[PDB]
């Protein structure tokens, strides 16, 4: 989404969690922590969201 | 002439939305947890001398009474 962008990834801000030792711990904690991002992506496109035809 | 009406979010914007971890400290400190353990380990203690002294004492009554028996 960073890196690669697609639809309207590039107009939201979110963060990109990132481990330390590459193990189970570091992967539960990643996956969390991008839950948090995707409630702030959420918001964005909720207070985003323009007119027009779908 | 009807106007255009469609799923909009309300005008200005929707309340902020909480998305940090919120873990509060909740606890007391080490030092007043341990004082407290041993406080009560004390208040144990002394009773449980008091008590055993008096058990003691008692049984050498009941001991007093089988050897005033036993001829």
């Amino acid at each position: 989404r960073k890196t690669q962008p697609y639809d309207v990834y590039d107009q939201v801000e979110f963060d990109v969690p990132i481990g330390s030792r590459g193990d189970c711990y570091d992967r539960y904690l990643c996956r969390v922590e991008e839950m948090r991002q995707s409630l702030r992506i959420i918001s964005q496109c909720l207070n985003k969201m323009p007119p027009g035809e779908i | 002439a009807s106007k255009v009406k469609q799923d909009m979010p309300p005008p200005g914007g929707y309340g902020p939305i909480d998305y940090k971890r919120n873990l509060p400290r909740r606890g007391l400190s080490g030092y007043s947890m341990f004082a407290v353990g041993i406080g009560t380990l004390l208040f144990g203690y002394w009773s449980m001398m008091k008590w055993n002294r008096e058990r003691r004492r008692l049984q050498i009554e009941d001991f007093e009474a089988r050897i005033a028996l036993m001829p």
